[PDB]
């Protein structure tokens, strides 16, 4: 039970900062940010085109997150 | 000395494989170093290379998953993208490679090559693919006989 | 945080790609005996001698063994071409790891090409250097 | 039952096509694209000029949600 | 009461617990419809009474904001002689993201802020005598505000 | 979805400053303190091809408690000698004005404005000799 929704899809565990993309996939933060300085400006999972400026705080999983916290803490 | 001091995507990657293992291929992580794998794929039924199973071996570099995995083959096999040496031709294991794919993947793509053998990459196994699929079948079905045949 | 040994394997593969690639000068060189072996084992290699020394330019070849725990382990080396050189037997040219620095406290950070190069460093020792040789190209017998 | 956070922020319930705005607020499709038309070309929350084609799906949500209507198992629609 | 969901929603949170100071909640058989009390804010002009008002939200709410209004009398630069209140949110400025809860509390801080910087005759005289004003507005509240059901 | 009446009467209102141009039907609170709403003045220019030709008729009108739901009063300031109109003092009888007499929730102060006017039309009356001009009712 974590269940996969809340991961990092580049991190694989549980989200601390959900950032969401354009082509509409979240991602922690951190994450993202590595691959985009060091793999290349490119979504990783659609390979559309992508930069820092373009992240956004997906603010709703942050809640389903909290949520979830304090109620299971991990 | 413990185990980890891993990095916990790997641990996990790790533990889902054991538990629901890709369907025909084994694979395992080297209880001495839990970055190496041990892998086994059975060769594809309709592939030429059906009757036998194939060793290869799998490797974390320190910033997996930024950068691929490293594969190869061990047994040895006729196929346009394995070379002499084992080694592999896959996009994903050059520069298609993303963070998001995984070790999972990985071995999906390998088997699948065995499947759907990719004679233009552009070498001369490729050539020979292209110039005369029949012989090209024959030889991979017979190596396949040779090593790929209870390396038990 | 530091971390994560190399296997064998790929540790090899990246030896040979260097190997063919690059080298500094011509210097010393190295590549598989047989290259469809696919277990990697056995390499060859080979070094000039160098300037100001009497190994001037002639060109040795050697043979190098990697068993199963390379590089943790050093790996075997012998030379094809004859050499009168301390560290080497004048029967078999066998390089014996002992006495000879490199092998004998061997890093598993250590390679085909350091151990290459550090042979012809030693070419340079004064204990070496102006040492008789046998006639240029003999090769040990077997 | 019905938490929050699993709630347009303009239709008060569950969520059915989730959106997520530049600033980053996520509505219910069908809600969000009314504002946009009825309202105004800005964020019901932050209200930062805002067209219908900035908007992202917010799909991690779209899960969480069926998650849910799975688990918890709750009313309906689909 | 067939009638949609937010709505029945900002109900049961309102009534199950309401705001410092304000008295909501519907009508018997005009759902859409809502009686209200606003205390007068401590250390404010109205200090004394309590206002009567009305709410209602119009069949495209929330799209459209909730009308509403004062049924009090009260000196205020934003009440008007029928109490048409008046404030953005109300008028041209609403979003959809705001709530009754949201309206509630903006007439309320409305009456402790108010705003003369607007300006309406009340909008002269109040600036113009800031405390002259106040008697006017404490006589009101003194006057309207107490001693009505 | 059920207007009350006080927002209901509010519509009108602020709709009553707007207008419909097309100058003739108008009105108007009678006094704005009046927050009940409740009384109201009309306006309706006359019909023209009828004897009410441009004429300036002040009405005054009710809105009890219950409106819209129940009609409202309406009563004749400027003379007028028209079906319905009692002659005395102006009262309009709502049997008789079938936008009264079957009134609507949907209908109001322009609506009842409007038809009379409809009504002045009428055969009915557009004959029908008028008291002189502007000169009427007392109460």
């Amino acid at each position: 039970d974590i269940p996969d929704y809340l991961c990092g899809k580049i991190s694989f565990e549980l989200m601390r900062e959900p950032c969401i993309t354009p082509s509409g996939i979240t991602y922690d933060r951190k994450d993202i940010e590595e691959h985009l300085q060091r793999v290349g400006h490119f979504n990783p999972v659609t390979r559309s085109p992508l930069t820092q400026e373009q992240l956004i705080p997906n603010l709703a999983m942050k809640e389903v997150i909290d949520a979830f916290i304090s109620e299971n803490g991990w | 000395a413990g185990s980890a001091g891993l990095p916990r995507r790997i641990i996990k990657e790790t533990q889902r494989l054991l538990a629901e293992p890709v369907p025909g291929i084994k694979a395992e992580p080297d209880e001495s170093n839990a970055r190496y794998f041990h892998v086994v794929i059975a060769g594809p039924q309709d592939s030429p290379f059906e009757g036998g199973t194939f060793k290869l071996e799998l490797f974390l570099p320190e910033e997996y998953p930024m950068a691929a995995p490293k594969v190869r083959f061990m047994t040895k096999i006729y196929h346009p993208n394995v070379d002499k040496l084992g080694r592999i031709c896959l996009d994903i294991l050059k520069d298609k490679w993303s963070p998001a794919l995984q070790i999972r993947t990985v071995l999906l793509s390998i088997q699948a090559l065995l499947s759907a053998p990719n004679p233009d990459d552009p070498n001369d196994v490729a050539e020979q693919w292209k110039t005369n699929e029949a012989q090209a079948i024959e030889t991979a079905r017979a190596w396949t006989r040779l090593y790929a045949m209870n390396n038990i | 945080t530091t971390g994560v040994k190399v296997p064998r394997n790929f540790r090899l593969l990246e030896e040979l790609e260097e190997g063919q690639k690059g080298v500094g000068d011509g210097t010393v060189s190295w590549g598989l005996e047989d290259d469809e072996d696919m277990t990697l084992t056995r390499w060859t290699g080979m070094i000039l001698g160098p300037p100001r020394t009497i190994y001037e330019n002639r060109i040795y070849s050697l043979k190098i063994e990697c068993g199963p725990k390379y590089p943790e382990a050093p790996p075997f080396v012998r030379f094809v071409t004859k050499i009168n050189m301390n560290g080497v037997n004048s029967s078999n040219g066998v390089v014996d790891p002992r006495a000879i620095s490199v092998l004998a406290k061997w890093q598993n950070s250590y390679s085909i090409k350091v151990v290459l190069q550090e042979l012809r460093r030693l070419m340079m020792s004064k204990e070496n250097m102006k040492l008789p040789q046998p006639p240029e190209g003999q090769c040990y017998s077997n």
